[PDB]
Parts: C-alpha cells; sequence; structure tokens
C-alpha cells in the first residue's frame, strides 16, 4: 500500500504537468488504473 | 488527440502570457470651503472750520 502510495504522489506531480501542455493525460489515466488497484489494496489494508 | 484538445494544447505558458495592468487613481474626496469678506463698519464724520 505504501509503495503504491509513493507512485500515486508522483502521478499527481506528473498531472500537475500535463495540464500545462494541454496534452491529453492517457498516461495519467493508466497511472490512475494502477492507483485504483492500489486503492483496493488500501481498502484491504484499512480492514486489516 | 482530439481537435479541441490540440487547440487547448496549442496555447502554452511561453506561447501566451497574461499580465494585469491598472492605472493609479487619486481617491475622490469631498471638502467644503466658505469665504466671507472683511467686516465693514459705518463711520460718520462732521468737519467744521473751528474744528
Amino acid at each position: 500500500e505504501d509503495e503504491y502510495d509513493v507512485k500515486y504522489q508522483m502521478y499527481k506531480i506528473n498531472a500537475r504537468g500535463e495540464n500545462l501542455f494541454g496534452l491529453q493525460n492517457q498516461k495519467y489515466p493508466e497511472l490512475e488504473k494502477t492507483d485504483a488497484e492500489i486503492k483496493n489494496l488500501n481498502k484491504l489494508y484499512n480492514l486489516y | 488527440h482530439d481537435e479541441e484538445a490540440i487547440k487547448q494544447t496549442l496555447r502554452n505558458k511561453f506561447n501566451y502570457n497574461t499580465r494585469e495592468c491598472q492605472t493609479i487613481n487619486p481617491s475622490i474626496r469631498e471638502r467644503g470651503v466658505s469665504t466671507e469678506p472683511p467686516p465693514s463698519d459705518t463711520i460718520c464724520g462732521n468737519i467744521t472750520q473751528w474744528e
């Protein structure tokens, strides 16, 4: 969960960047899918 | 990439720079001034040869 969280914070930094270049954030969406998996893991962690 | 996204993508921080400019304006003030001339007095003088 911690490893996924570190990647998630970076993804946010990358997004801060995509908006400036008006570039579509497909990569960000892929990262978001990974983040969603991480979030599911986080929910399990929360239960633990 | 969609055409609308490309139009948004075409604009760039270096490409378009926005600067806000204003002109200094003195604050409006209301003042009342009253002028009234020096007081005048009535004088009566009688002159005679003996005086």
